[PDB]
């Protein structure tokens, strides 16, 4: 449990922080477009085709 | 004896930019990665539509 | 890498003359390391 | 002449998985709005006076 | 009660001179009573075409068989009667003569070297002798695996360019050499502007820049005629080379990128990173606690006899990669920890490990330039590589600059999704389809 | 050594559509193996989502 | 200027308990230290044979002061080497680091050399080790020949093999190494030596660590030559042979003379691709053999006795007139056939190699390691190029009549049709 | 040493008792979970310690089938119970701490 | 047994209606279930340990 406890293991929590980061919004991004989410996609410019 | 051993020549198959055997490869290896990859990438977006 | 010292994988075949003169032995030594 | 466009678009976006996958997931955000928007133009214009919402305006009240 | 750092200032400065027909004259000087001294030339394969490919290596078999004032045996009788011992070797891009011996026969040794650079009998008689002697040295080099397996990635790698071309040349090649290529060869590469004059041991630069004077004047320099040799640059391809053949008993495979080149900065922290997976072979006696990943898994579940890194260096490119030998039933898993290994130090290294690679190369630095042959080699190749000696205290500056970030960066730079040369012999068919090695080049987790 | 190739699930996986060694020659007449494979697997998908209303 | 610094004097210095610590401050980036042990296969007997291979396997195994696993991670760490060389009568303990970390690289030699465990279960583990070092060492046909030429000259001692017999592959015992680290690890069997290391520091070492009193004495066990033959039928190419004679101890006058008459008769190549002129035994074969072959001259000097003799490769077919054509060479000087340039071109290639030699640290190390037990001194390369200017022409003639009227010891592999014996010699 | 420090061994020999592996003959180590670091200890035990461990599972896992126990003049007593694998174990972890520290830095 | 027992007092209390004194008996019983998986089974494995002294 406290195997990872040292400076080893936080730079390699610093190497991996950008690539986590990224995929969270690939996530993110993936995760509106599938489901059309209106609260986030009403502030974009060009998917405001909504017409309330 | 393995000395012997040239590799064929490949002009027939090599892209426009790997033609002259006198200009570094790196010059377009970030071109030539793009457009495969372009390719693929397009691709991925329609299948997702 | 171990050594083995005396002229004081299938590894090659040594066929001409040339390429024989220094193969005879002239008191082994055997080193071992890391 | 600086580097090609598709040299520039590997480096900055499709050298790391992690931006390639964003640049998919949001070419498609912007391919399907655009794909849809361009694709009904063609179907209605090819069938005009013929759908609904062309001769919708007639029944207002 | 020295540190390490103060060792390194202890060193003495390499002292350069050069005549006035373009021979440079380069001295280390210690305390030692033996010596070594020689002509490194800035000649080899890649300055070779393909009708003459082979003509340097034919021409060091008749280097030491006879001049104009020593014929046949009298150079031989010189240097075996003072106890001095005479060598040479060319590679693709240096050719090298040099002779060990005491310090008291420095002028004596001077001699001969010039009397061989300049003076080359090439009898007719004597080049049919030895054209059957590397007739059979190709037949013997046919039994190394390894020597086959990196000139099918020079092949491969460098195809089209002059790169490509071994060093020994085709058979053909050495069969149909005339007296008239090889004396070709050396008026027009054998020039005094394109050969360093290198010593190391106990002698004073100045009788060394002397007998460079007494007996090298006499050599066209500094405008020969508008005959110039350039060195183009040479195409690297991402290409494979599979020759099967599974009679041989263990597989030898050589992958590679292309490297920077001499010169490039980036060279120290290639080798930085090289140390870390470092190498291994089945002698070896740490087995399991190495702290390679790569030779500890080899160790622990027996995936190769051998295995090394390497970063060869010519102008304007190398071949930066690794090279191993193992089981047929191996092939894959050791291309796949290998691979890994890349992959983990172009994303995710980390300080310690590579402070160990550090070390290892100030170690394998000062451990190599132990003797005068080894320094006497690095004062003439630097010179024609990197027109200086670079002192040691400035390879620690560089191997100091080295960290993790720069290690990733710089592998980053040359690893990560680039096209290997691949190269392999014997038992091959379990050997990756090239497809699958591009695909380990890069981490879709990344 | 490979995680893909010692796990018991992955494993059949593996030796089934990834490493399996394969003819360098198989034509388009070898595609239907797995046309039939995702023909099944379509009609079961619709198959399915009409018993949700029959 | 350019010039290099005052070099500084071999600092040597012998113990009461019969330790030797000597040591050269060279100012050199790189440090270099040495713990030389008489524990050689020679102290062998036939019950526990093979005993100093295995132990010249076990130096990265757990000790007291350090686990296997920190003796590996310690040492890489800073980029080190431990390495142990081992000779019929020497163990070696060699360590290399940079001059900045000689401390930790000291304590794991200490430990390798005064504190191993020999665990069951590590000891084990490294069994087939053997079978695998021995392998590799065996392809060179030249390590069988000698191992034969050692095992049929001697009786005892020196005919014990560098390498563990294949019937004592996993029979040697933890209890075995136990007992042949505290028979022959001892003060009076040892030298400390080192390089870019200060004398007080070695001085030290030696009197905290090195102080074990001997469990078994300055052996009198003598190495009895007898002679004989051992002969090895294979599907070798080419037949490799060595005929030899007793010819004298290290150290003494008579071994010098037998040095130059190695150098007289040819012992390896000066010249890339070259034709030995200056080589009588190669010159006399290539007489009345026009195939490929080697020739050289034997030199194995000993504490206790030494061999002489020669070493040939050839076709199976030319094997007797490659060996009768090379020892009737050795007679033809052994009848007085020796002039005095010949003598002094030998004398040139033996001071020449002698100071070659030890150019680098890894031959230096070695040479004063070796002098350091074999003579409880060091002497240094002037006096040595002393000692051979003083032999003799005489000296060489009276070598070579050792040779000729002594009984002599074969070994020989390969396709032995035409390979005489000793007695059609 | 004292009469509390045998009411804590007091209790401890009820819970052995309790445990009940030495009504099948079997001691502490016997029964131990077999772990990396367990399975590493019984490779290093010496033949006859491996042997006699083996039977005495072997002889429970016979008596576990027919549901019996051996007579109570064979249970193991408490006082009797061997730490055999304990020395081995310890050891086995102390190189496992050590590699998991290196690993740290 | 202290589970068993305290699911089959959950099933006893799930068969009857809402009302006291039923709701604070499901309370507790559904308490007893979390607190013996999490807290007191572990917690008693360590004290076994203890026991035998390792
Ligand atoms: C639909 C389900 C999707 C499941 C996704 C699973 C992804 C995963 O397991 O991550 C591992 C995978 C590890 O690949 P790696 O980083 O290149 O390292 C290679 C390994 O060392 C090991 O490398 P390797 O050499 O052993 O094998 C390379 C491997 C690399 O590909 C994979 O391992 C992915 C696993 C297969 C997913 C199949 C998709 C369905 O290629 C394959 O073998 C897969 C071939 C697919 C056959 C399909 C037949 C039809 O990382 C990812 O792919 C994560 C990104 C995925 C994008 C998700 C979108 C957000
Ligand atoms: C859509 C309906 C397709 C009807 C069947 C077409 C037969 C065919 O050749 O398929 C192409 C395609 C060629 O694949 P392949 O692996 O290169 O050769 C397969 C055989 O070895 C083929 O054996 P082969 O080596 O003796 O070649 C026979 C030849 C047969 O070619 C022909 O008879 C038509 C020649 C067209 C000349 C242009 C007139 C306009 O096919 C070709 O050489 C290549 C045809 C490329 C299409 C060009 C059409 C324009 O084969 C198939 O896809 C078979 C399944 C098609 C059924 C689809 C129904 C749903
Ligand atoms: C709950 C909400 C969640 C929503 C999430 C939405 C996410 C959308 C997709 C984004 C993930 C991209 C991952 C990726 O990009 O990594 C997949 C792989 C890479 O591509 P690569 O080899 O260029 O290496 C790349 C080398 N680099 C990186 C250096 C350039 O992509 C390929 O290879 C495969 C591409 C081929 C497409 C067809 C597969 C579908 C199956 C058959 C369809 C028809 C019949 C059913
Ligand atoms: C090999 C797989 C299958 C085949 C070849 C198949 C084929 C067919 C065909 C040809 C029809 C006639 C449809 C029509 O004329 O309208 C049908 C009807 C139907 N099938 Fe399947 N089917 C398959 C799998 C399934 C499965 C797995 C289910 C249920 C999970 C299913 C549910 C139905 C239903 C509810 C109907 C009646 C609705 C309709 O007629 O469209 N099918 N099937
Ligand atoms: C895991 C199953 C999720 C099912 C969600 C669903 O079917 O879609 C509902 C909304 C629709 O977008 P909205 O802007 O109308 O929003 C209307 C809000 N009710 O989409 C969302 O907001 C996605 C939320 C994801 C959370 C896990
Ligand atoms: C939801 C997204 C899942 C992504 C999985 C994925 O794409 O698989 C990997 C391959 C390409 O990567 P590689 O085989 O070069 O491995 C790279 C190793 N570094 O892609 C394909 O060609 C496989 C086809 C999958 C069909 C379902």
């Amino acid at each position: 449990l406290t195997r990872f406890l040292g400076p080893r293991y936080r730079q390699l929590a610093r190497n991996w922080v950008p690539t986590a980061s990224l995929w969270g919004a690939v996530g993110a991004v993936g995760l509106v477009w599938a489901t059309d989410w209106r609260l986030i996609l009403d502030w974009v410019p060009y998917i405001n085709g909504k017409f309330k | 004896s393995h000395t012997d051993i040239k590799v064929p020549d490949f002009s027939d198959y090599r892209r426009p930019e790997v033609l002259d055997s006198t200009k570094s490869s790196k010059e377009s290896s970030e071109a030539r990665k793009g457009f495969s990859y372009l390719v693929t990438a397009t691709t991925t977006v329609g299948v997702a539509y | 890498r171990g050594v083995a010292g005396a002229l004081r994988d299938l590894k090659r075949s040594v066929l001409c003359r040339e390429s024989l003169r220094g193969q005879a032995a002239g008191p082994l030594v055997a080193s071992v390391s890391l | 002449v600086a580097p090609t466009l598709t040299a520039r678009l590997y480096s900055l976006l499709f050298r790391r998985t992690s931006t390639f996958a964003l640049t998919i997931v949001v070419g498609a955000l912007f391919f399907e709005r655009a794909f849809d928007q361009g694709a009904d133009a063609i179907y209605e214009h090819i069938n005009e006076g013929k759908l609904w919402k062309h001769i919708k305006h007639k029944y207002e009240n | 009660t020295a540190t390490y750092a103060q060792a390194l200032q202890s060193v003495p400065e390499t002292q350069v001179s050069q005549l006035d027909n373009g021979l440079r004259v380069a001295s280390e000087q210690s305390s030692q009573p033996t010596c070594t001294v020689g002509v490194w030339i800035d000649a080899g394969s890649r300055y070779e075409s393909e009708k003459n490919n082979g003509a340097g290596y034919f021409v060091e078999h008749l280097a030491f068989k006879g001049t104009k004032n020593r014929p046949g045996n009298a150079l031989e009788k010189e240097v075996e009667s003072m106890g001095a011992h005479l060598n040479a070797y060319s590679t693709r891009e240096h050719t090298a003569y040099y002779i060990k011996a005491l310090s008291k026969d420095l002028p004596k040794a001077v001699e001969l070297l010039a009397d061989i650079v300049q003076n080359c009998s090439l009898e007719d008689s004597q080049i049919e002798k030895e054209r059957d002697v590397i007739l059979q040295e190709l037949q013997e080099n046919d039994t190394s695996m390894r020597d086959v397996v990196f000139n099918y990635l020079h092949a491969t790698a460098f195809q089209g360019t002059p790169l490509a071309q071994s060093v020994e040349g085709p058979s053909e090649n050495v069969r149909k050499l005339s007296r008239a290529d090889l004396t070709e060869y050396l008026s027009r590469h054998y020039k005094a502007p394109r050969m360093v004059l290198a010593a190391a041991g106990g002698l004073e630069h100045r009788q060394l820049l002397d007998l460079a004077q007494k007996h090298f004047s006499g050599l066209s320099g500094t405008y020969d005629e508008d005959a110039v040799p350039t060195l183009s640059p040479c195409r690297f391809t991402g290409s494979q080379i599979c020759h099967r053949e599974d009679g041989l008993p263990l597989a030898h495979v050589a992958i590679a990128v292309e490297g920077p080149g001499w010169a490039h900065p980036d060279n120290v922290a290639l080798q930085v990173a090289n140390a870390i997976i470092g190498h291994y072979d089945c002698t070896y006696g740490g087995g399991a606690h190495l702290s390679s990943p790569l030779a500890s898994i080899a160790a622990t579940n027996k995936l190769c006899q051998s295995f090394q890194t390497f970063n060869i260096c010519y102008a304007d490119t190398g071949l930066l990669g690794a090279h191993f030998v193992c089981d047929h039933m191996s092939i894959d898993d050791m291309m796949f920890v290998l691979q890994g290994q890349w992959m983990r130090l172009c994303t995710s290294a980390t300080e310690s490990e590579v402070l160990r690679g550090k070390n290892l190369l100030r170690n394998a630095l000062v451990s190599h330039l132990d003797g005068t042959t080894p320094v006497c080699e690095d004062i003439g190749r630097s010179l024609l590589t990197y027109g200086r000696r670079i002192p040691l205290a400035e390879w620690e500056s560089r191997i100091a600059e080295v960290d993790a970030r720069v290690v990733r960066e710089v592998c980053s730079k040359y690893f990560y999704d680039q096209c290997p040369a691949v190269a392999g012999f014997g038992p091959i068919e379990q050997l990756p389809d090239y497809n699958r090695i591009r695909s380990g080049m890069f981490w879709l987790r990344f | 050594t490979n995680i893909r190739k010692s796990h018991p699930l992955m494993k059949i996986v593996n030796n089934a559509f990834i490493d399996l060694p394969a003819p360098s020659n198989i034509s388009s007449w070898w595609n239907f193996g797995s046309l039939l494979g995702i023909c099944l697997i379509l009609q079961i998908l619709t198959g399915l989502f009409l018993a949700m209303h029959y | 200027a350019g010039v290099p610094p005052h070099p500084q004097d071999l600092e040597f210095t012998r113990l009461p308990n019969g330790l030797v610590i000597a040591s050269l401050e060279n100012y050199a980036p790189a440090s270099r230290i040495g713990l030389f042990i008489k524990a050689g296969s020679r102290y062998e007997n036939s019950n526990n044979l093979g005993t100093s291979h295995l132990l010249r396997l076990a130096s990265s195994l757990t000790t007291k002061g350090a686990s296997s696993f920190k003796i590996t991670r310690g040492i890489e760490a800073v980029g080190g080497k431990l390495s142990v060389t081992s000779t019929r009568e020497n163990m070696a303990y060699t360590v290399e680091c940079l001059r900045d970390d000689v401390d930790i690289l000291m304590e794991f030699l200490l430990n390798v050399t005064t504190a191993p465990e020999f665990r069951r279960w590590e000891v084990a583990a490294l069994q087939p080790q053997l079978r695998i070092d021995k392998a590799v060492a065996l392809q060179n046909p030249q390590a069988h020949v000698i191992e034969n030429l050692h095992a049929a000259a001697y009786r005892n001692a020196l005919a014990n093999s560098l390498y563990c017999p294949d019937y004592r592959i996993g029979k040697v015992t933890p209890v075995e190494l136990h007992d042949y680290v505290q028979n022959h690890f001892t003060s009076a069997r040892m030298a400390l030596i080192g390089l870019g290391v200060s004398h007080p520091v070695l001085k030290q070492v030696a009197e905290q660590f090195l102080n074990i009193r001997g469990g078994l004495g300055l052996s009198g066990a003598k190495a009895k030559y007898h002679g004989g033959e051992i002969r090895e039928q294979n599907g070798d190419s080419l037949v490799h042979a060595a005929l030899v004679a007793e010819s004298a101890a290290i150290g003494s006058a008579e071994a010098n003379a037998f040095s130059v008459l190695q150098h007289v008769l040819g012992a390896g190549p000066h010249v890339k691709r070259g034709s030995n002129a200056t080589s009588s035994l190669y010159q006399a074969v290539a007489k009345g053999v026009h195939q490929p072959f080697d020739v050289s001259a034997f030199n194995a000097s000993y504490s206790d006795s030494g061999l002489f003799g020669f070493y040939t490769i050839s076709q199976a077919a030319s094997a007797g007139d490659v060996i009768k054509a090379a020892y009737n060479q050795v007679k033809t000087i052994a009848q007085g056939n020796l002039s005095n340039p010949d003598v002094q071109a030998a004398k040139n290639k033996l001071k020449a190699g002698y100071l070659m030699s030890v150019e680098s640290s890894e031959g230096f190390l070695d040479e004063v390691g070796s002098q350091a037990l074999a003579a409880g001194s060091y002497t240094p390369p002037s006096t040595v190029l002393q000692q051979i200017d003083a032999v003799a022409d005489a000296d060489v003639i009276n070598a070579a009549k050792k040779f000729v009227s002594g009984r002599k010891s074969m070994a020989a592999s390969g396709n032995l049709g035409h390979t005489p014996f000793i007695d059609e010699l | 040493v004292s009469a509390s420090s045998r009411w804590l061994e007091g209790i401890r020999k009820w819970y052995y008792n309790a445990a009940g592996f030495n009504k099948l003959g079997l001691m502490r180590d016997d029964t131990i979970h077999e772990n990396d670091d367990v399975k590493e200890a019984i490779r290093r035990l010496p033949e006859n310690l491996y042997n006699d461990r083996v039977f005495r599972i072997k002889r429970a896992l016979d008596l576990s089938m027919r549901q019996q126990i051996l007579p109570k003049e064979q249970w193991t007593k408490y006082e009797e119970d061997k730490s055999y694998l304990e020395p081995y174990l310890k050891e086995v972890i102390r190189e496992r701490k050590e590699r998991e520290e290196w690993a740290k830095k | 047994w202290a589970l068993v027992a305290d699911l089959l007092t959950l099933t006893w209390i799930g068969g009857q209606p809402v009302e006291h004194p039923y709701i604070t008996i499901g309370q507790l019983a559904s308490v007893l279930y979390f607190l013996l998986i999490l807290v007191l089974m572990p917690t008693a494995g360590t004290i076994e340990n203890k026991l035998l002294k390792w």
